[PDB]
């Protein structure tokens, strides 16, 4: 499939989607340090089998 | 669930092979999981969770 | 069986600059307070300096104000060294309002009854454009030493306002010392021992108050020099936690909507060791609590795993 | 403001009249100025009779 | 094979720390070691540090 830049990301508190804006890039202005999400992304990975 | 056993068995399955069946077995399946919820139990599985 | 010192003339020469003398000095003892004088004044000395700052329409340090002369980056490193003295409070927040083409020296800020400007004429950055504006919070705290722009983050926790920018924190009114030790006779002693200590200051610290504020630190450090009783301390710390640590961390973590997030703050509950502890019966009689709202709250705690209203015979235990 | 004074200090002696006493955590530069300033008074100016 | 690009720019400020190789004009190299104190500092008799 194609891989959405969206900023639903799997599994990620709010802790991070705060340095996020609603299409998923980081607000200019933004201090950041390590492990912070600069732009949101997903690739398509479907049926996992676990 | 599929553990140490090849295939997970159809909960009608699971029934005939307690003689004691039906809706029965599908809540033992609850509580037990209901009780693996809370902590001192809880804890440990809790760790593998990102 | 000994003698003791004392400080006589202490003469200003500028509001930067004084030299402050001690005379009763034994044979010896001149370069001894003199030495480790220099080096708790150098360091150890209070000091109040602008740590954060939010500026009008400017976003982080690498950008333009329209119409100054200045880049935010060096307008910042112009507030680092503006020299402001307070009194009762700790952290004030001053206040910078000024437009047309005119230099924005210190003294355009605004007064507070603990605001003392030592330096009027400090530039802060020029204007440049008849009805160019700027307007700034300037934040100033006090502490001790150099605590540098960097590790000011580790407390996070919400410092979001993009706006504040903060600037690297130069705590201290210090700016170079040097003691001489010139031999001096009061009129009987066989020999001995002056002390002049030179200071220069930023204008913030009457020489008075510092020198004296230094002797202290002196003390409380020799104080536990004086006698030596082996101290330790207890240690062996617990290794049984009982319930799952989930349980103290604040409802907050939940991630929840803002009408029900304030709503328990309001019914006495922060840690969710006491929203798990609470039924669907205590919650219509909550005020504010409603379908809408308690659907809520029976959702982010099925994600997280656990549920609304059970037990714990123990909670919380134990420090 | 409010200072640092130190915890665990260890005199280990090595006979009655030999001795080495260790003392942690002292603030930065405060080793050398106790340290130097103690040397100074415990060699120079301390009472005896010889 | 690609729909879009997110490029973020960082602006990280330097400071400086044991391990930076400094050197004058004439070749003579060398690698801040130990960052140290104004008070363990060379001063003169005008008090004036190096």
């Amino acid at each position: 499939g194609p891989e959405e830049i969206t900023a639903d990301i799997p599994n990620v508190g709010e802790a991070a989607l705060s340095k996020l804006d609603e299409s998923g890039i980081v607000y200019i202005g933004a201090e950041v340090t390590g492990g912070d999400i600069l732009v949101g992304k997903v690739t398509p990975k479907g049926e996992t089998q676990l | 669930f599929g553990i140490d056993m090849n295939t997970d068995y159809t909960l009608e399955e699971v029934g005939k092979q307690f003689d004691v069946t039906r809706e029965r077995i599908r809540q033992i399946e609850a509580k037990a999981l209901r009780k693996l919820r809370h902590p001192s139990r809880s804890e440990v599985l809790r760790s593998f969770l990102d | 069986e000994f003698l003791k010192p004392r400080l006589v003339d202490i003469e200003q020469v500028s509001s930067t600059h004084a030299k402050v003398t001690l005379e009763p000095l034994e044979r010896g003892f001149g370069h001894t307070l003199g030495n480790a004088l220099r080096r708790i004044l150098l360091s150890s000395m209070p000091g109040c300096a602008v740590t954060e700052v939010e500026i009008d329409g400017v976003l982080h340090e690498y950008s333009t104000k329209e119409g100054v002369q200045e880049d935010i980056l060096e307008i910042l490193l112009n507030l680092k060294g503006l020299a402001v003295r307070v009194q009762g409070k700790d952290e004030v927040i001053l206040t910078l309002n000024k437009s047309g083409i005119g230099p924005v020296t210190a003294a355009d800020i605004t007064h507070d009854g603990d605001v003392e400007i030592v330096k009027p004429q400090h530039v802060i950055c020029h204007l440049t454009d008849e009805n160019a504006s700027i307007s700034m919070r300037i934040k100033v705290q006090r502490g001790r030493g150099y605590v540098p722009a960097s590790t000011r983050i580790h407390s996070e926790e919400d410092e979001r306002p993009i706006g504040r920018l903060l600037v690297d924190a130069c705590y201290s009114p210090v700016e170079r010392i040097a003691y001489n030790v010139e031999a001096a006779r009061v009129e009987q002693r066989t020999d001995l021992d002056k002390l002049v200590i030179e200071m220069e200051t930023n204008g913030t610290i009457d020489p008075e108050e510092a020198i004296r504020r230094a002797a202290t630190i002196l003390a409380e450090q020799l104080e536990a020099f004086v006698d030596l009783r082996d101290v330790r301390q207890p240690e062996v710390k617990e290794e049984k936690p009982e319930f799952d640590p989930i349980l103290l961390r604040p409802v907050d973590d939940l991630e929840l909507t803002v009408r029900s997030a304030n709503c328990l703050k309001a019914e006495a509950i922060h840690y969710i060791g006491d929203l798990v502890q609470r039924t669907e019966v205590e919650l219509l009689k909550t005020p504010n609590l409603g379908k809408k709202s308690l659907t809520e709250i029976k959702d982010v705690l099925a994600s997280r795993g656990l549920s609304l209203g059970m037990r714990l015979e123990n909670w919380p235990p134990a420090s | 403001t409010e200072f640092l004074k130190p915890r665990l200090v260890d005199i280990e002696q090595v006979s009655s009249t030999h001795a080495k006493v260790t003392l942690e955590p002292l603030e930065r530069g405060f080793g050398h100025t106790l340290g130097n300033a103690l040397r100074r008074i415990l060699l120079s100016s301390m009472p005896g009779c010889a | 094979g690609v729909l879009k690009i997110v490029k973020v720019y960082l602006a990280v400020k330097r400071r400086i720390q044991p391990g930076d190789k400094m050197a004058g004009r004439h070749g003579n190299k060398g690698v801040i070691s130990k960052i140290n104190p104004i008070e363990d500092m060379p001063y003169d008799e005008n008090g004036t540090p190096v």
